[PDB]
């Protein structure tokens, strides 16, 4: 089964890709 | 035989339909008396489906499993028939109204009043170019080699492009 | 007698009894020759 | 550009609610936008690329956690025919006792029964652990960030691509043909011998062990001698079970045909070699052009050569080549169409050549699936044409095009439209007018009567290809034909016997209802195709509106002058033909879903001899199968379809609900809100409130619009909730 | 506000002036037409876009045309 | 109680026969439900020639209607005025008209 | 003429409460069921909307024969009440009660 | 803590919390009147 | 509504093929094929169609004859009056037969 350690691991990776997201959405602003 | 089918009158489940409807119509014949007339009209019906049935059988009409007539249209004579001859007559009688339309149209727009002619017909000529419909094929070939058929695209009004 | 003549020669007269016509055809036809399916007889 | 939104002065200036909606509704057509350069419309367009593809990353990487955190994929795949694959778990507060129950059969926890063929997909290709599946998800997750990363990357001012790069053709079609398209397919190859083969002969090949387990014993001595047979000896056995040793053979390039014995799917030696042989023809493709040193084509040049010496196509393809390059809208286009092709061969390729394996044993999936991939290329289609249109309108020159075949397109037009219209209407004539004879002779009880074409062409089709039960021995139905015997060297006995196997979508049996229903998609072929069509060829103008080009692709109307001019802009023949999209491809999806019902049912009869009347189809197909969908909830209780029995009644309500958009009109609505707004003014205590935007009706093409949207979200979700509830509570 | 054009084939009949509800449109003198008057349109600020200056012009193609386009509270009709 | 009311009959051609449904009473027809053997047995008619003098008395009075028609727009055309009476109308259709009717229906 | 717009504005109130409200009921039915909350509906069997007016109308009207139509040897309609009026061994009319469904109909 | 608890603590934080102050945010930036 | 009266008491409309009751079905069938047809009408508007019409004017000018009554696509007034005639003629027409169909069967 997944693990928590495992579950937690990809929601921090979801993080770093919603700050990414949003940098971009953004910078397709200006 | 074509397509993995078989005659209607080798087919038992055509035989089958028939002996279901004409036994459906007969019970409900047996309700009323034999003289009244819903029993006559019955016993009548009765005779048309098995002539029906019979004229099918006799017939080249081939038949499915599920025992109805399926019709062969990819172009062979021995079902001609089925699409090509009655296919001969729709073009005929087609062409025939197509071309005595044309015609009195095209004989009405020099009148005096062509308007008026679309809406109330000149009856006398209407009929007269009517019975000229049954050489449509032959006066479309005289009117295509004399250049009456067709009209020049520099004569006819089209949109900017 | 002339325009009474006009009257029925107008557009929706002569269609209607030109379609009359061509139904009663048709349903003559059928009854007397039922069950076409195909020129078989 | 002071207010929202900023790309718009003329909305933005706007004192009404329609300056938000219309924001919104522009923000994606950014060649109109205020101040947009070309270059930096390429720009932009780059990175909301890489917004997309990151958007796509993210949505399969949730599939895969889902599926490995919450679903039972391991007990799918220990056990496939009897386990219900699991999309996600249900949290859902305002569920009752009865509904978590009810959503937990078979499970401990309350869950959606995934229908998209993910299990069997990822089974088929090796996947066989959740542990496996979340490292995808991970990795797919990390890919998402660095198309972010790129995404923002591009639009820095050091890192901006300036236009040539984005016009160079030559190296874009190399590239993509040789290693988009022809280097991933070998990859994928490489991945179909190293893991997905073993998997399924039951080895483990992973990241642990697979640069120490080569994927056939002989190794590359046999690729770099040329002795290449050797990968194609020992094949899997007809007694072979699937994900086991038992039976295995050790052939990883093959060219079997027809389907594995028990997963009833494609040989995955097969597969493997024909992405090997796809692999060859893209990168051999992907040379045509000159890049940077000397050799290939230019493309300009092969444009224009091509003129027919005697004329009929006038100055034949020149032009053509700086319309294409210099148009967006003509490349969205042609790829729109070429997509919308390739997503119908989908459909149609998927449910005949079964793919993965126990797929054709998973009907409910097989239904959304061809419904999916039909609904999706209709909408493609309709966007193709669309993006002609606008093209068209916006991008065509008649001076570069002066007397090419784009040109000549539009100079008989006339002829076009009236000819496609003439094919419609025999169409709708005569196939509506057979089926009301069938209707009409079955209704007095007399179905000898009915007029049922065989569908004679196609079953010959069927017969060349090897299906015998048409009694035409002709090509590959013929045992001395020259096609029988030199297909018999490599792949006609598998082919053989999937194709005059009745148990297999292969080339299904066919009769007169097939052949009504064919005619009567083609008559939903040809109108869509006409609207479509006279909307792109009319949206320069036409008699009634000479200067349409002026006026741009949507505009509400031309006024009540001249007769009336409604619905008269070339968007509104993409409005007219998104309901023609939406009933043909209903009428085709109901077709396969009517004939797949039957034949699942055990009694192919019912539709051979009921959908030759329309009666037969309301009956038979909608009334008999609509049962199990309307029980989902009643007087007595719930059961684990009550979600698509409120998706059906939801879709109803919705799609009724578009057509109130769809009839009545702007003026009523706009005074109508007239008095909402004096209401408002006139009412103590709600008057210390007030809208900073007057509200207005919504205009004319925004109500085309949202009655457009309403109607075919509604036909959407109806059907999926019918086909999903339909073939899930019957079998 | 919206953008109405007048094209030179204006025979200056007057009848766009006339059926305009806003008063957009005038007659102004001019030397290339049998009427010596040409339709103007300098006050398109009150502009509607009803367009029923276009359904009163004789000529063919027309000779007025209203382009719609920015949207104020005096093109869109409003009262409040 | 047993026997379907039906006033309509269909001829036998293209096998739309099988609309004469078995109504009962040696009758076959389309059952109809406008209600016409209940007003009638309500009226006390018991023949089928009662409803033939009715049948031409209907004619007649067809008859009667078209001709008052064609009398009094070509022939004897009322001025406004005669039109302008909401009075008399009023006192003529209340008393004649629905009075009237009633008294004699009553009888 | 002069105050179409308070006339108008009001009606168009009066047409979205009586929507929401009378299809909303119709509307919450159906979540409750499908989520299997039963008890949760507008029902007879659970929380009811009795058309009381109608039925104390149905009994005054039930009740009229010897009192206040003291002539009256029966009720006028027996749609109101009494006893069931047969035919032929088939129902000519009876009592037809009113409850939640018919409340909820009513509206609509 | 573990992962079990996750759609009971995170549905409530996607479905209402994060609607909510995604349409007041549109909703203050359609309203500002200088926005660049 | 849409299971036990709709779905329900469509039985006898639906399978009346065959019996007395089969034209309600046809009538059924016929009435819903109206009320779709009246759709093209309300959804849509004149332009599209006048700049129809004036490609097949062009395929009857191209064989040199066309009616001096020029053809016109239906007045925008027009479109909505026959839109919603049909409208009513087939939701009515698709009532009429269910119910007469219910009826007949339980009666
Ligand atoms: C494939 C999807 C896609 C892409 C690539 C784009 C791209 C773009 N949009 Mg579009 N848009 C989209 C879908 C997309 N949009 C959808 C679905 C809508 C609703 C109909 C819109 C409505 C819209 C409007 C109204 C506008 C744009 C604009 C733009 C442009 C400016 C960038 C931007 O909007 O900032 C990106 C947005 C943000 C940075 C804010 C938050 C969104 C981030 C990326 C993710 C949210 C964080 C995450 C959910 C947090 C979770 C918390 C929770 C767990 C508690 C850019 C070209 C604007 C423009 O200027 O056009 C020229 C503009 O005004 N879009
Ligand atoms: C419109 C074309 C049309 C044509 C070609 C015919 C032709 C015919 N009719 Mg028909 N008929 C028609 C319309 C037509 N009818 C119409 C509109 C009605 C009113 C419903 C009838 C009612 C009718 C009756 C009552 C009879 C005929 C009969 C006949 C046959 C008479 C042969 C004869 O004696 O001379 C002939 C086949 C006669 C017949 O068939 O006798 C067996 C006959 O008795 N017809
Ligand atoms: C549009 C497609 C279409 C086609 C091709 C047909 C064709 C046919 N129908 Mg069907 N039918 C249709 C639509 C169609 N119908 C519709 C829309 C309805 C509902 C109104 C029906 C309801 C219906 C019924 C109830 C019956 C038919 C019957 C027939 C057959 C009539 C044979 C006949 O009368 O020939 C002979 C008549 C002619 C050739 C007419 C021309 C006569 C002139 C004088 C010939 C001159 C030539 C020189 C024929 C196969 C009948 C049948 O027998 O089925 C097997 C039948 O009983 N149809
Ligand atoms: C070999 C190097 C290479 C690779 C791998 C790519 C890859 C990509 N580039 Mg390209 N690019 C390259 C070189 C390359 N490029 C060069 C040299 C240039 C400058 C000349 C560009 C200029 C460029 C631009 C301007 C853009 C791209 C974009 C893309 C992306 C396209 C969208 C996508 O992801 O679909 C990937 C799809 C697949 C892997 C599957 C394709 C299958 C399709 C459906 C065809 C199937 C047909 C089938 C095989 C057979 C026909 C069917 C028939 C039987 C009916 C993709 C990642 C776009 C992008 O989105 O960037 C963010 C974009 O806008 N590139
Ligand atoms: C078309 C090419 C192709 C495709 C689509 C696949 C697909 C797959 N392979 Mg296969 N494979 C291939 C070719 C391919 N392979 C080739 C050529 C070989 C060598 C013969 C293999 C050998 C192989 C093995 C041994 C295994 C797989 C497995 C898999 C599956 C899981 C892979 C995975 O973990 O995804 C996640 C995605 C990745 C791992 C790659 C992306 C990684 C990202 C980009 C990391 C980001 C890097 C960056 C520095 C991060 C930091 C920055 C950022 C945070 C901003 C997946 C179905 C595994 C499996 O489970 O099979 C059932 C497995 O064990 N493959
Ligand atoms: C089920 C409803 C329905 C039907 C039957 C039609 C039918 C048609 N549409 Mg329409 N359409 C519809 C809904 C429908 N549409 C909707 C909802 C929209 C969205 C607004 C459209 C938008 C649309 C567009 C944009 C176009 C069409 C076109 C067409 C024609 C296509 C060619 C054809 O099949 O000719 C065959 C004719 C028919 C099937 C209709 C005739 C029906 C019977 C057989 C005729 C019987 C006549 C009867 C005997 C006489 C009356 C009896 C009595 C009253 C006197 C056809 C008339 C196209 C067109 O004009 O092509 C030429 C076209 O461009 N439609
Ligand atoms: C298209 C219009 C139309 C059609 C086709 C029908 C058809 C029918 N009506 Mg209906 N009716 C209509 C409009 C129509 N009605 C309207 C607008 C009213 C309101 C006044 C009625 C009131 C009505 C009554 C009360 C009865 C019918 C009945 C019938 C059926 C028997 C026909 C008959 O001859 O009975 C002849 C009618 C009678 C024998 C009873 C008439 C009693 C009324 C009160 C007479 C009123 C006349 C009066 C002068 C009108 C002026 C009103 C005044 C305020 C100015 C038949 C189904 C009868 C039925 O259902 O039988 C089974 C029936 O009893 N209708
Ligand atoms: C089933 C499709 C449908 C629906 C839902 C509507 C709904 C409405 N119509 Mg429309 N109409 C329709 C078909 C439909 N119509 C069609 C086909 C036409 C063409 C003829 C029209 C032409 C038309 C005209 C001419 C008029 C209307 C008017 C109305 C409104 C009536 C007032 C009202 O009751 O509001 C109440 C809302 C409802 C009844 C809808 C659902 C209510 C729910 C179940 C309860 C409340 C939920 C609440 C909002 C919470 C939402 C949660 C959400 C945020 C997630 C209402 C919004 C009238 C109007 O605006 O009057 C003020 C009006 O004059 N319509
Ligand atoms: C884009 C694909 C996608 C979709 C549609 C969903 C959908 C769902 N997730 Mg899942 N999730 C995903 C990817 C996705 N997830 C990934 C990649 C992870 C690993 C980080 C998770 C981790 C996760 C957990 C731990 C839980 C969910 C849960 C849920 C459910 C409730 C929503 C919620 O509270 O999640 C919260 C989601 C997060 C905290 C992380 C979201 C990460 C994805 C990548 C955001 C996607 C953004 C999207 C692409 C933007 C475009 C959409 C927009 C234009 C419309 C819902 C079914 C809950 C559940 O299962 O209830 C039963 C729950 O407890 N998800
Ligand atoms: C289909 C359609 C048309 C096209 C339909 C037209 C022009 C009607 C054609 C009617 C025919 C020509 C009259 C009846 C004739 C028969 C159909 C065929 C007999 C032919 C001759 C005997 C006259 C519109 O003009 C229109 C206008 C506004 C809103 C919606 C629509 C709309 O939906
Ligand atoms: S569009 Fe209307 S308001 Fe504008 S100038 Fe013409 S008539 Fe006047
Ligand atoms: S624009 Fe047209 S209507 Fe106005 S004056 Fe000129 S010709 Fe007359």
């Amino acid at each position: 089964m997944i693990t928590d350690f495992q579950v937690y691991i990809a929601l921090m990776a979801a993080l770093l890709a919603s700050v990414l997201a949003i940098r971009l959405g953004a910078t397709l602003y200006q | 035989e074509i397509g993995g089918l078989t005659k209607c009158s080798e087919s038992a489940a055509f035989t089958k339909r028939l002996n279901a409807s004409v036994k459906k119509l007969e019970q409900r014949a047996s309700q009323y008396e034999a003289d009244s007339p819903p029993a006559l009209a019955l016993k009548q019906q009765v005779e048309r489906t098995q002539a029906r049935f019979d004229k099918y059988s006799r017939s080249e009409l081939l038949c499915g499993a599920d025992g109805l007539p399926h019709l062969v249209a990819d172009g062979r004579w021995s079902h001609a028939a089925e699409f090509i001859l009655p296919g001969f007559g729709f073009i005929y009688i087609s062409g025939w109204i197509g071309w005595v339309g044309r015609k009195y149209l095209r004989a009405v727009s020099t009148s005096a009043n062509p308007s008026e002619s679309e809406i109330i017909i000149n009856v006398p000529l209407a009929l007269k170019i009517m019975t000229t419909g049954y050489i449509w094929p032959i006066s479309a070939w005289q009117e295509l080699i004399s250049n009456d058929l067709v009209a020049v695209s520099e004569e006819i009004t089209v949109s900017p492009r | 007698m002339n325009d009474f003549q006009k009257y029925l020669s107008t557009a929706p007269v002569l269609l209607t009894l030109w379609m009359t016509f061509t139904a009663g055809f048709i349903i003559e036809v059928n009854r007397f020759f039922p069950d076409m399916l195909g020129l078989y007889f | 550009a002071t207010k929202f939104p900023k790309f718009s002065q003329a909305l933005a200036q706007d004192p009404a609610t329609r300056r938000i909606w219309y924001g919104i509704a522009t923000a994606h057509d950014l060649e109109a936008h205020d101040g947009m350069t070309e270059e930096n419309l390429y720009q932009k367009i780059f990175a909301s690329h890489f917004g997309h593809l990151a958007i796509i990353f993210l949505w399969t990487s949730g599939n895969l956690f889902h599926v490995a955190w919450q679903g039972n994929f391991e007990k799918w795949v220990s056990n496939p025919l009897k386990t219900r694959p699991i999309a996600h778990s249900i949290w859902d507060p305002h569920f009752g006792e009865s509904a978590l129950k009810a959503f937990s059969k078979g499970n401990t926890y309350p869950v959606n029964i995934t229908f998209s063929g993910l299990y069997q997909w990822w089974y088929t290709i090796g996947f066989r652990t959740n542990q496996e599946l979340y490292k995808g998800s991970i990795g797919l997750l990390l890919l998402a960030s660095v198309l972010l990363i790129a995404g923002w990357l591009h639009l820095q001012p050091k890192f901006r691509p300036s236009l040539s790069w984005f016009k160079n053709n030559e190296s874009r079609l190399n590239h993509h043909l040789s290693g988009l398209l022809g280097f991933s397919s070998l990859a994928w190859t490489g991945h179909l011998v190293h893991v997905a083969i073993p998997a399924s002969r039951g080895v483990h090949v992973g990241w642990d062990n697979f640069l120490t387990t080569p994927p056939h014993p002989a190794g590359l001595t046999p690729f770099f001698t040329g002795n290449w047979t050797v990968y194609a000896e020992n094949p899997d056995s007809a007694t072979h079970v699937f994900n086991t040793s038992e039976g295995s053979g050790t052939a990883i390039l093959t060219f079997l045909g027809g389907f594995h014995p028990q997963t009833q799917s494609l040989w995955l030696s097969d597969m493997a070699h024909h992405h090997l042989a796809i692999a060859v023809v893209f990168i051999v493709a992907g040379h045509m052009y000159r890049t940077n040193f000397g050799i290939g084509h230019n493309m300009k040049e092969i444009l224009d050569a091509h003129r027919p010496p005697g004329g009929r196509l006038g100055a034949g393809h020149v032009g053509l080549f700086e319309t294409i390059t210099n148009s967006l809208h003509m490349q969205l286009g042609l790829a729109l169409a070429c997509l919308g092709v390739a997503t119908s061969l989908t459909a149609q390729h998927m449910y005949a050549l079964t793919p993965y394996a126990y797929l054709s044993k998973d009907f409910t999936t097989e239904a959304a699936l061809y419904t999916h991939h039909q609904y999706i290329a209709g909408f493609l289609m309709v966007g193709a044409f669309a993006h002609g249109a606008i093209f068209f309108v916006r991008d065509y020159d008649p001076e570069l095009n002066k007397n090419n075949v784009l040109a000549r397109m539009l100079e008989h037009k006339e002829a076009i439209i009236s000819h496609l219209s003439w094919a419609s209407l025999f169409l709708g004539f005569h196939t509506l007018g057979l089926y009301i004879h069938n209707d009409t002779v079955v209704a007095f009880g007399q179905p000898e009567k009915q007029i049922l074409f065989e569908p004679l062409f196609a079953e010959y089709i069927q017969a060349a290809s090897g299906k015998a039960v048409y009694q035409f021995n002709v090509l590959l139905a013929s045992s001395t034909s020259p096609a029988t015997a030199a297909g018999n060297q490599v792949w006609l006995p598998g082919w053989l016997e999937a194709i005059n196997n009745p148990k297999t979508d292969l080339f299904l049996k066919i009769g007169p209802g097939d052949f009504l229903v064919h005619h009567a998609i083609a008559l939903g072929l040809h109108v869509t195709a006409l609207i479509l069509v006279k909307g792109a060829l009319d949206a320069r103008g036409s008699k009634l509106m000479p200067d349409k080009k002026d006026f741009g692709y949507s505009f509400p109307c031309d006024g009540p002058g001249r007769g009336g001019t409604c619905d008269i802009s070339a968007w509104d023949a993409f409005y007219l033909a998104m309901f023609w999209m939406l009933n043909t491809i209903g009428w085709v999806t109901f077709y396969w879903h009517w004939k797949h019902m039957t034949i699942w049912g055990g009694n192919p009869g019912q539709f051979d001899e009921s959908s030759n009347y329309i009666m037969g189809w309301l009956r038979d197909y909608l009334w008999l199968n609509s049962s199990p969908l309307i029980n989902g909830y009643n007087p007595f209780g719930m059961n684990n379809l009550s979600v698509w029995s409120w998706m059906f009644l939801f879709g109803h309500l919705i799609w009724a609900t578009g057509f109130m958009f769809l009839i009545s009109w702007r003026g009523y609505w706009q005074e109508l809100i007239e008095t909402l707004v004096w209401a408002h003014e006139r009412t103590p205590l709600a008057n210390l409130i007030r809208w900073r935007d007057k509200p207005v009706a919504l205009s004319i093409v925004q109500a085309r619009l949202v009655g457009l949207v309403h109607f075919s979200v509604g036909y959407i979700l109806t059907y999926a909730a019918f086909v999903i509830a339909s073939t899930s509570g019957k079998f | 506000s919206h953008t109405v054009k007048i094209y030179d084939t204006c025979i200056g009949c007057t009848q766009c002036v006339r059926a305009c509800p806003t008063d957009v449109l005038e007659m102004v003198p001019w030397d290339g037409c049998k009427s010596g008057q040409i339709a103007s349109s300098p006050r398109v600020e009150d502009c509607v876009g009803c367009k029923r200056c276009e359904t009163a012009c004789p000529t063919d193609f027309l000779s007025v045309r209203v382009y719609l386009g920015a949207e104020t509270t005096r093109s869109l009709g409003l009262a409040y | 109680i047993s026997i379907k009311q039906s006033s309509q009959v269909v001829w036998p051609i293209v096998g739309q026969e099988i609309l004469n449904a078995d109504v009962g009473g040696n009758f076959q027809g389309i059952q109809t439900t406008s209600g016409w053997f209940q007003m009638w047995r309500a009226e006390g008619i018991t023949s089928e020639v009662e409803l033939y003098w009715t049948a031409i008395g209907g004619l007649a009075m067809s008859a009667i209607m078209l001709f008052a028609g064609w009398f009094h727009y070509h022939k004897a055309a009322p001025k406004l005025e005669w039109f302008q009476n909401a009075e008399s109308m009023m006192n003529h259709h209340l008393a004649g008209l629905l009075g009237l009717g009633c008294l004699s229906w009553s009888g | 003429l002069r105050h179409r717009d308070a006339i108008i504005s009001h009606l168009n109130w009066v047409c979205i409460f009586l929507g929401c409200h009378a299809f909303g009921f119709y509307i919450h039915n159906d979540t409750m069921r499908a989520l299997g909350r039963p008890q949760d509906m507008f029902s007879d069997k659970a929380i009811q909307l009795q058309p009381i007016f109608a039925q104390w109308i149905q009994n005054i009207h039930l009740l009229a024969p010897g009192t206040t139509a003291p002539n009256a040897l029966a009720t006028t309609s027996y749609a109101f009440g009494g006893d069931v009026i047969e035919v032929g061994g088939k129902i000519a009319m009876m009592p037809i009660k009113l409850g939640t469904a018919d409340f909820m109909v009513h509206h609509i | 803590m573990a992962a079990s608890f996750l759609p009971s603590i995170l549905v409530p934080l996607v479905g209402l919390i994060f609607p909510a102050f995604s349409m007041a945010l549109f909703f203050l930036y359609v309203q500002t009147d200088d926005i660049a | 509504w849409l299971r036990d009266f709709l779905w329900s008491q469509a039985s006898q409309v639906i399978q009346s093929y065959g019996s007395a009751s089969s034209a309600y079905g046809l009538i059924f069938l016929g009435a819903h094929f109206i009320w779709a047809f009246s759709l093209m009408f309300l959804f849509s508007g004149r332009g599209y169609w006048q700049e129809l019409i004036e490609s097949i004017v062009w395929a009857h000018n191209k064989l040199n004859f066309a009616p001096t009554i020029q053809p016109r696509a239906l007045s925008i007034t027009q479109g909505r009056a026959v839109g919603l005639a049909h409208y009513l003629l087939g939701g009515i027409g698709t009532t009429w037969a269910f119910f007469l169909a219910r009826a007949i069967s339980i009666t």
